[PDB]
């Protein structure tokens, strides 16, 4: 769902489709601000991989010999060809072109600039009952700006009573290589007045893997789970 | 520059005679976009089960197709041949002149 | 007088192509190809010619590997040869009576390249694309040997067998049939007299409006159109001044009428 | 030889209302569908409605289309507005006889520390921080 890679290396995106009503399969690239376009399509009946318009031949290849488990590998990555990548195929009726899930691909110059989040719970207003309370955790200092976040109070997943800031806002907007942050503002009066209620707001961060090289003096930002802890008082 | 409009010609194999079966031929010639919607119309409705010839081209590499169907004409029925094509702003309809 | 094979490769989109192969003897068609079964469909009993039952299979295998390899070099060379979607490719090849062998190719309706003697030659007007296309076609020398073998040797020895076995169907004679009718008026105080003729074979005919023995020279003879049964059709019109027209007739001469002209006399009521 | 674009980039409408999204297309075809798609914030893409050429006006469930084929315009009219259906939307177009790739528009987006229930955040009671 999320892949991070450096410039000049290779990347393989695996996309999924509902069972297979598959004839020819197409790949589309989506970039925020611009319009999505098709890069290439794969004809499995003859293993034909033809590009489109002014696309550099050999840059993109596809070999997934399965209706639902199909792969596309893009090579010699640059800082430009980064975005969401979809797989699509038409219906049996050819009336609707069904699309896949989509893999978010981000590319950076050096294998640094990636860092895990900094999630912690803050102190709300002292008014509180004077009959509601709102505890919030902020995840900041993480790049790329694609993480998952939940609350997990009392050892149970949260479902309702929370709206999460969908678009993470970059801490330093001038240089487009810094980190971003997002909020998770989320309770009744009697719940937090009870000093036995636990909040373990957690963030799932996507990063590198074991096969990735690491040279910086800090820790390698592998896919991690960073969580905070908080409780309540009586006065 | 290299988009040619088809020539549509409508004719009957046999003289028109109410109650007797006959054949209606529509002939599209002289086009090179090469993809076209030829339809025969009976009182406005699209006629189904219309057979054609295998597509081919002439010396100037211009494409011609023959489309035909059997039918029994009446006094109140009027027929036409409708053509939709790249080089056409609207579908061109050619009627069958019966005296 | 000539037998030729045509090939129509239409690339409507990157993932949409349709190639049609057909074998024609002048106007009428005699063979067809079916990629579903990769076999040659003979359209007439005599359309097999004087060829062996074996080398017909050897030809249909040579065709299927040739049509499948050819129809796939395009879209691999689509960017290469600067072919713009959508586009069309057309090819004609055959031989004539008594014995010139021809083979020509068309891209986007215009003459692109041609095959002469034993090589692919570009048309000078076609530009530099044809030169590139000629070079890629001139690359493998076995194919051009195989092509030249077909055009020089197989085509004449086949057309001789085809015309011989088709003698009963080539010089068969079908009598015409005519009916007169009204046409769109060409103006005010003017009528249009139309003389339809249909059902004749072969194409050579003679049709003209008449006044006694004076051929009315204002006779507008139309095109000869097919009728899906081997016969033809032709309408001849004539414009008159709303009068001095009730004495007009349409005369038809054909090689099947055995010297008895069909004559129809205008009524106008 | 085709182009598809959308004018507005981000709008907002009251809950339980009716809103529309226009789309302009310059096409040289006589047989084609144009579709509307829904891009969720999680990048998921969902089909919405299918119409085009001479195919009446498509109302396939709680959503209609204003079809101006003479002026080459299509507007996706979504009535009985749901607060849930708040995502991005993209306008696509493709050939009828030979279905192949689609040409899309630019998209139409639809919508210590102290919170007023350095950072700016966004709103989603109001929970902006």
């Amino acid at each position: 769902k999320s892949v991070i890679r450096q410039t000049g290396s290779s990347a393989e995106i695996t996309c999924d489709l509902a069972e297979g009503s598959t004839g020819y399969i197409h790949w589309y690239l989506h970039q925020e601000g611009k319009a999505p376009q098709r890069l290439l399509y794969y004809d499995s009946y003859t293993s034909s991989v033809v590009l489109e318009s002014g696309i550099s031949p050999g840059k993109y290849d596809t070999y997934g010999s399965t209706r639902k488990n199909l792969r596309m590998i893009l090579r010699n990555l640059i800082e430009n060809d980064s975005g969401v990548y979809y797989c699509a195929t038409w219906d049996g009726d050819y009336y609707k072109k069904l699309f896949g899930s989509g893999t978010t691909l981000v590319v950076t110059e050096d294998l640094k600039n990636v860092f895990p989040p900094e999630v912690a719970v803050f102190e709300p207003s002292e008014a509180e009952i004077s009959q509601k309370a709102t505890l919030v955790c902020l995840a900041t200092g993480f790049y790329p700006d694609h993480v998952e976040l939940s609350w997990w109070v009392n050892g149970k997943e949260v479902h309702s009573g929370v709206c999460t800031d969908p678009q993470p806002l970059k801490e330093q907007p001038a240089l487009n290589d810094s980190r971003y942050a997002l909020s998770s503002r989320l309770v009744s009066a009697t719940f937090w007045q009870n000093p036995r209620n636990h909040f373990r707001c957690q963030v799932q961060f996507y990063g590198l893997s074991e096969n990735d090289e690491w040279t910086q003096d800090r820790a390698k930002p592998v896919t991690q789970i960073v969580s905070a802890e908080a409780w309540g008082r009586a006065d | 520059g290299i988009q040619r409009t088809p020539k549509i010609q409508v004719y009957s194999r046999h003289p028109a005679e109410n109650g007797k079966s006959n054949f209606l031929n529509c002939y599209v010639s002289g086009f090179h976009p090469s993809d076209i919607e030829v339809d025969l119309l009976k009182n406005g409705e699209r006629i189904e089960k219309v057979e054609h010839s295998d597509l081919s081209f002439s010396k100037d590499w211009s494409f011609y197709l023959l489309y035909y169907t059997e039918f029994t004409p009446t006094e109140k029925d009027e027929y036409a041949c409708r053509v939709n094509h790249v080089t056409l702003s609207q579908p061109k309809i050619v009627k069958w002149d019966r005296d | 007088l000539s037998f030729h094979v045509i090939w129509i490769a239409s690339f409507y989109n990157h993932s949409w192509k349709q190639n049609l192969v057909s074998g024609w003897l002048s106007d009428l068609q005699t063979h067809t190809w079916d990629s579903n079964s990769s076999t040659i469909v003979f359209l007439w009993p005599w359309s097999r010619g004087n060829f062996s039952n074996e080398e017909w299979k050897e030809l249909e295998t040579l065709f299927r590997i040739r049509t499948i390899r050819s129809f796939e070099g395009i879209r691999r060379y689509a960017h290469e040869l600067q072919f713009e979607y959508p586009f069309e490719i057309q090819v004609t090849g055959g031989c004539e009576l008594h014995s010139g062998s021809f083979l020509q190719l068309a891209y986007q309706g215009s003459d692109f390249v041609s095959f002469q003697n034993n090589s692919w030659l570009p048309y000078p007007v076609a530009g530099n694309m044809a030169k590139h296309f000629c070079k890629v076609l001139n690359q493998n020398q076995h194919e051009n040997d195989i092509t030249h073998n077909l055009l020089s040797d197989t085509c004449p020895r086949f057309i001789l067998g085809l015309l011989d076995a088709g003698k009963a169907h080539l010089q068969r004679q079908v009598k015409p049939e005519a009916w007169l009718s009204h046409g769109p008026s060409p103006g005010p105080g003017h009528l249009q007299l139309v003389c339809h003729v249909s059902g004749f074979y072969p194409k050579p005919v003679w049709v003209m409006w008449m006044r006694g023995e004076q051929e009315q020279q204002g006779t507008q003879r139309g095109d000869i159109l097919p009728s899906a049964d081997g016969t033809w059709y032709l309408r001849a019109t004539l414009e008159v001044a709303a009068g001095e027209a009730a004495d007009l007739s349409c005369r038809v001469k054909h090689s099947s009428l055995e010297g008895q002209d069909i004559v129809l006399y205008w009524e106008g009521s | 030889a085709q182009k598809v674009t959308q004018a507005q980039s981000s709008v907002s409408m009251p809950v339980r209302k009716a809103v529309t999204l226009n789309c302009l297309y310059e096409t040289s075809w006589w047989s084609y569908y144009i579709f509307w798609y829904k891009q969720l914030p999680s990048k998921e893409m969902i089909f919405l409605i299918r119409q085009g050429s001479d195919e009446q006006n498509a109302k396939s469930g709680r959503y209609s289309v204003n079809f101006k084929k003479a002026a080459k315009s299509v507007a996706l009219t979504i009535s009985a507005l749901q607060l849930e259906d708040s995502a991005k939307y993209f306008c696509a177009l493709g050939e009828l006889r030979w279905p192949d790739k689609l040409i899309f528009g630019k998209g139409t987006r639809v919508t210590s520390v102290c919170l007023f229930t350095v950072y700016i955040t966004d709103k989603c009671s109001n929970s902006a921080v």
